[PDB]
């Protein structure tokens, strides 16, 4: 065969950032909820929004959003 | 092997129904037939069972075909439920 | 001691993850409790920060409230089933089991109703 | 898993293949065979194509 | 009662010759015990299929070639006859490897 290329850069998959109690939600009281940002209007509740500056999108439905919150 | 766990468990399912697999040699395959899942996904998880005991392989004519052995049955069984007097195909229905 | 220490709970779990109706995890529980899906709650009592603990107070409290105790999550998730073959018995590398919620339940009568019947009526 | 992973195969050589060994290199389609040509030429009395004239 | 001919065709297509020959002597044989009108054995041209390749796997050496060859023996016998005799020489005179068929629609 022939010689290979060699360039250099190389890009591997991203390891992801993983975390744990992350860290929207609260409660004030003990027994009642006050959740933090808000919960998917198309699926049921329970999966909640990504906010950025004015783009929000899901995951269980991979990119679907478009309005404020 | 990377397989999210939901399309794993239905071929599983599927072949415990048929106590019988035949899968062709075909990657990039949008989708199985019988089975909702990709034809690599069935075949990654018919890998990974022949090589921990189980499961006699074939792979002639670009099909793969794979029986479930004794403890193939045992062991498919611990991963749904089903207790015992259940369907495969080692014995038959009824009369056919 | 004839008598069972909280272990009609447990029993629940196994045959939950046998029958394939559990909602293991922070996320599955709460939508789990919202629609018609988790009858059973199973909250962790050993939580930093009380964030989660807080969380399934109020999806409990949100319709209908199915919650209990919980012992330490390490020994529920030793009791259903979190490692692989794990050598001949016991030797399971230990993992903490999160907040459950139970599915489909299965299994009918026993010590679990007796549990949820005193839990629940007061 | 990835998005594209496939170029529009729906024909020429790269999309027909044969039912034995998976070549694109003298491929009988003529009879809807499907075979190259090596497999049936060791088959060929199998599959009734015997050698009269 | 009945005795409603819907006019009958049978096919008889196959690779061995004295098999099919047989075959087709034992349905006329049959329609003359069960006594029918019947246009007899009819005989279609026989489709040869040829496929041409050259011997080698490697193509060197000499250049050999080999016509593998398929014979086929298309065959019919034709029925003025009821559906219910029909459905008797259906049942009767099969045997292995000669592919009967039946239009059964004029
Ligand atoms: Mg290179
Ligand atoms: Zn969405």
């Amino acid at each position: 065969k022939k010689v290979y290329t060699t360039p250099k850069k190389i890009r591997h998959k991203h390891k992801k950032v993983k975390l744990a109690v992350l860290n929207y939600y609260k409660v004030d009281d003990e027994g009642k909820v006050a959740k933090l940002r808000k919960e998917c209007p198309n699926c049921g509740p329970g999966i909640f929004l990504a906010n950025h500056g004015d783009r929000f999108y899901c995951g269980k439905c991979h990119s679907t959003f478009a309005t404020q919150k | 092997m990377l397989i999210p766990k939901e399309d794993r468990k239905k071929i599983y399912q599927h072949l415990f129904q048929e106590g019988v697999l035949v899968a062709k040699k075909d990657f990039n395959q949008p989708k199985h037939e019988e089975i909702d899942t990709k034809n690599l996904f069935v075949i990654k998880a018919l890998q990974s069972l022949t090589s921990k005991g189980f499961v006699k392989t074939q792979f002639s004519w670009q099909y793969y075909y794979y029986t479930l052995t004794e403890e193939g049955v045992v062991y498919l069984r611990e991963y749904l439920n089903l207790p015992e007097h259940i369907f495969p195909a080692t014995y038959l229905a009824g009369q056919s | 001691a004839e008598l069972t220490i909280e272990d009609a709970l447990k029993v629940v779990l196994r045959t939950s993850l046998v029958h394939d109706g559990l909602a293991r995890g922070l996320r599955e529980s709460a939508k789990a409790l919202t629609r018609g899906e988790g009858q059973l709650a199973v909250l962790v009592e050993s939580v930093t920060e009380e964030a989660i603990s807080k969380l399934v107070q109020g999806l409990a409290t949100e319709n209908n409230v199915p919650l209990i105790k919980v012992a330490d999550a390490k020994q529920l998730g030793e009791w259903a089933g979190l490692g692989k073959i794990d050598r001949d018995g016991n030797a399971r590398k230990v993992v903490g089991a999160s907040v459950v919620v139970v599915k489909n339940w299965g299994a009918d009568t026993q010590e679990r109703e007796i549990l949820l019947e005193h839990f629940s009526q007061q | 898993e990835n998005v594209w992973y496939s170029h529009p195969r729906k024909f020429g050589k790269g999309s027909r293949q044969c039912r034995i060994s998976g070549s694109h290199s003298g491929l009988i389609r003529k009879y809807g065979l499907n075979i190259d040509r090596q497999s049936f030429r060791e088959k060929a009395n199998d599959i009734g194509f015997y050698k009269y004239r | 009662q009945e005795v409603v001919i819907h006019k009958i065709r049978i096919n008889l297509t196959s690779t061995k010759v004295k098999q099919l020959e047989n075959v087709s002597a034992n349905i006329i044989k049959n329609a003359e015990t069960f006594k029918l009108v019947k246009k007899g054995p009819v005989r279609l041209p026989t489709k040869v299929l040829k496929i041409s390749t050259r011997k080698t796997p490697n193509g060197e050496g000499s250049k050999t070639w080999d016509t593998y060859e398929m014979r086929i023996h298309k065959r019919y016998i034709d029925l003025e006859a009821p559906a219910h005799i029909v459905k008797r020489i259906t049942q009767i005179t099969i045997e292995p490897g000669v592919d009967v068929e039946v239009i059964i629609a004029a």
